[PDB]
């Protein structure tokens, strides 16, 4: 289940590792486009804070979700910033959301005083007075409900079926890093002149096996003249030794 | 489902004189959501006062709206010879609407 | 929920000559049988550490925080619970919470409105329980949440035989928050008298929070009035100096000496 | 301009479904506009059938007109279709449609616009 457009839900993602190959390779992702970032370069960039927005919309207003658009759903339920960070993913799901007897659970805002500020997680269900004369109590002339329930049926074709859309937005190195892409881990070569990159310690030499004690309190050895001569393998606890070629 | 009665039913006043008409309803006291229309034989009615205080476009200033209770009164300063029509009070209660009986004026 | 306990008896906090304690491994490296001189933040040798004894006694004021704190507690009952501090605690300022009650560690950075006399001690005479846990009135804009395993813990509360001795040091560097801890058990010294010797402190965790801490408050544990046992803790303020440090053949630090105390040094 | 055109007078036989409409030239039903339909016989006071809201879709009819009259307002085509069945001799009258000047901005509490009407009779 997804929250309705007027009251879309937001989930917070931080302090975890995100893999996008499973995101990229999934078949039913129809609309997968990004503006500020490239989809293929998301596996090697660190994001300070990631939060996602989920909702279900019709097939006609899929275009209006783009930044800079104006519409009854792009201005009265959710507005995008002019400088929109991140991107959105949209697809058609007529199997689940659509109901044979009529799915009326989803609603959207019709009438409002003005366009809402971008990134607003608030909603008001108060009645709307169309005329200038004050109105209150029960709905009357020039007094109508500002929300309409979605009409989704399995018989409805393209442009009217429900669409599940997720919005991903994040900062760019404006805070201590929380979520980062996975790092490659190749095999280990012993007794050979290689270019090691142990946990970001670039260098050159040959890796051997040493008997120095590295209590896990320690992490990284050195020598008298302050030159690296011993490292600990991150994959396995064994301690290696480094001597120049 | 509103029983609205307009008085007087028939009027015979000289042109240029001041006249007043009233309409009453059996529903609750209602002021600001009652409108007056004048219609001709063979011509569609056109709104003349609505909201008990506002006017439509092109409405002459002769029409005056008064009444604080259920009674709604329309006052005309001078009966110009085109004002001879039938008057109808109509409600906006969102309940079943019912037009008035009709206030007929003749020379 | 909180109660204005007041009834705060006042005793003069003592000053004790911290002889040698207050050194830690300065960085996550290793070195074998050498001497290394480094400039960093440490506790002065033979410095006057503030001594607080709490029983019939209930003392926990707002200790100022100025770039590093060395906290040494000698108790068996584990009355001291955690460290909670903001800037005004008026539901308007960011606040930080370190709590380990029974089997967890909760690490929170959120908006909080606290009480005049916050406390988790007080429930039915000397039966310890996490009463008045909700010292925070509400949360406005929560920023960071974290859960981890608790440290070494002692069950129930008893008076005397303070075999366990805990030494922590907390500091804030480049926004990150760093903690170095060491607990020594079975320490057999009954009448106070902070022992000599030498023991450094390994790092434990880093917290990426980035807040400016102007003050910190400690917390220890029929909501008014309690029968608590003896509990001694000492607070010292760090400051910059240059130290010389000796590594043994295995790599553990065995001796150190400052460069500003004695002309011989 | 703000102008409305209705259909023409018609004569029909009993038992035939009747479609009634009035269109607006240059005026749209948008999202806020509503519209009412009234009837007038020969020398009789006006009678109100029903008023419907184009935006929300709420339909209100006369208590005696809950069985055989259907009014549908289409914003895309900006029209009001009425399906009417069982037209006896009492339905021989002229139909009018009234709408307020209300296009997405604001409007008063009256139906200023009015249609010339369809004179529909069934023998
Ligand atoms: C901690 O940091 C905040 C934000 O930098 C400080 O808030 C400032 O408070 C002073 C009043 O003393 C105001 O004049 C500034 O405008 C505030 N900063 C901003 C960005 O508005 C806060 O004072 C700092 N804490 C301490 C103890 O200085
Ligand atoms: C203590 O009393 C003061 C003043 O009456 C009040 O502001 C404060 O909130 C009280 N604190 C508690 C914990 O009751
Ligand atoms: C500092 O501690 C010494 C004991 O080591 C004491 O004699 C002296 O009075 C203390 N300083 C102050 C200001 O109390
Ligand atoms: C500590 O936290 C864990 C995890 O939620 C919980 O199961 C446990 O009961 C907590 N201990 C307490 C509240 O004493
Ligand atoms: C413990 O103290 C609380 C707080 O007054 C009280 O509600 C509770 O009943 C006490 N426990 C027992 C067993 O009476």
């Amino acid at each position: 289940r997804f929250a309705s457009v007027y009251a879309w839900n937001r989930k917070r993602i931080s302090n975890c590792v995100a893999d996008y190959s499973v995101l990229y390779n999934l078949a039913p992702f129809f609309t997968f486009k990004c503006y500020g970032v490239s989809p293929t370069k998301l596996n090697d960039l660190c994001f300070t804070n990631v939060y996602a927005d989920s909702f279900v919309i019709r097939g006609d207003e899929v275009r209006q979700i783009a930044p800079g658009q104006t519409g009854n759903i792009a201005d009265y339920n959710y507005k995008l910033p002019d400088d929109f960070t991140g991107c959105v993913i949209a697809w058609n799901s007529n199997k689940l959301d659509s109901k044979v007897s009529g799915n009326y659970n989803y609603l959207y805002r019709l009438f409002r005083k003005s366009n809402l500020k971008p990134f607003e997680r608030d909603i008001s269900t108060e009645i709307y007075q169309a005329g200038n004369k004050p109105c209150n109590g029960v709905a009357g002339f020039n007094c109508y409900f500002p929300l309409r329930s979605y009409s989704f049926r399995p018989t409805y074709g393209v442009g009217h079926q429900p669409y599940r859309v997720v919005v991903l937005s994040f900062e760019l190195l404006h805070a201590p890093a929380t979520v980062c892409g996975p790092k490659k881990s190749t095999n280990l070569v012993k007794n050979k002149c290689v270019n090691f990159n142990f946990n970001g310690l670039k260098g050159t030499g040959v890796l051997t096996e040493s008997n120095k004690k590295f209590l896990p309190f320690q992490q990284f050895g050195r020598d008298i003249a302050d030159t690296t001569d011993a490292v600990r393998d991150p994959q396995t606890l064994e301690i290696l030794d480094i001597t120049p070629c | 489902e509103i029983v609205l009665t307009q008085s007087p039913g028939t009027l015979s006043l000289s042109p240029g004189d001041r006249a007043t008409l009233s309409c009453r309803a059996s529903q609750s006291v209602r002021i600001s959501y009652l409108a007056w229309y004048q219609q001709k034989p063979g011509q569609a009615p056109r709104l003349l006062i609505s909201g008990s205080s506002s006017r439509a476009t092109g409405i002459p200033d002769r029409f005056s709206a008064s009444g604080s209770g259920t009674d709604f009164t329309l006052t005309i300063s001078r009966l110009e010879p085109e004002d001879f029509a039938v008057y109808y009070c109509q409600q906006y209660a969102n309940s079943p609407w019912t037009f008035g009986q009709g206030t007929k004026v003749e020379v | 929920q909180c109660v204005n306990l007041t009834t705060r008896t006042q005793l003069p906090p003592a000053y004790t000559n911290s002889f040698t304690r207050g050194v830690y491994y300065p960085d996550k490296v290793f070195r074998s049988s050498v001497l290394h001189s480094t400039q960093d933040l440490f506790l002065p040798f033979f410095s006057n550490v503030t001594w607080f004894h709490v029983i019939k006694r209930f003392d926990n004021p707002v200790l100022p925080f100025n770039d590093g704190v060395y906290f040494a507690s000698i108790e068996k009952s584990n009355i001291i619970r955690g460290w909670i501090f903001g800037t005004t605690l008026d539901s308007k300022t960011q606040s930080l919470l370190i709590v380990n009650n029974a089997t967890n560690v909760v690490i929170k950075v959120c908006e909080f409105q606290f009480c005049n006399d916050p406390f988790l001690d007080h429930k039915n005479n000397k039966s310890w329980m996490e009463s008045e846990f909700r010292v925070y009135s509400s949360a406005n804009n929560c920023t960071f949440e974290y859960v981890s395993q608790p440290f070494l813990m002692d069950l129930e509360g008893k008076q005397g035989n303070f075999k366990n001795l805990r030494e922590f040091v907390f500091k804030n560097i480049d926004g990150y928050f760093k903690i170095y801890s060491k607990h020594t058990p079975i320490l057999v010294r009954e009448p106070e008298d902070l022992p000599q010797g030498f023991s450094a402190l390994e790092p434990l965790v880093d917290l990426p929070i980035g807040i400016n801490i102007t003050r910190f408050q400690t917390l220890l544990a029929s909501s008014s009035g309690w029968t608590a046992g003896a509990a001694a803790y000492y607070v010292g303020y760090l400051q910059p100096r240059t130290f010389l440090l000796k590594y043994n053949e295995n790599g553990t630090i065995t001796d150190a000496v400052d460069c500003a105390l004695d002309p011989l040094s | 301009q703000m102008q409305l055109v209705q259909s023409g007078p018609e004569v029909k036989k009993p038992g035939t479904s009747v479609k009634v409409s009035c269109k607006a030239s240059g005026f749209t039903f948008t999202d806020v506009s509503s519209l009412q339909w009234v009837r007038q016989a020969r020398g009789q006071r006006l009678e109100w059938i029903g008023w419907t809201v184009v935006g929300t879709g709420n339909t209100n009819y006369a208590p005696r007109f809950q069985e055989r009259v259907t009014i549908t307002t289409d914003k895309s085509t900006s029209t009001a279709y009425m399906e009417l069945s069982s037209l006896r001799s009492e339905d021989t009258a002229v139909y009018y449609c009234a709408a307020p000047f209300c296009s997405e901005t604001s409007c008063s509490d009256g139906f200023d616009l009015w249609g010339q009407g369809t004179k529909v009779t069934v023998s």
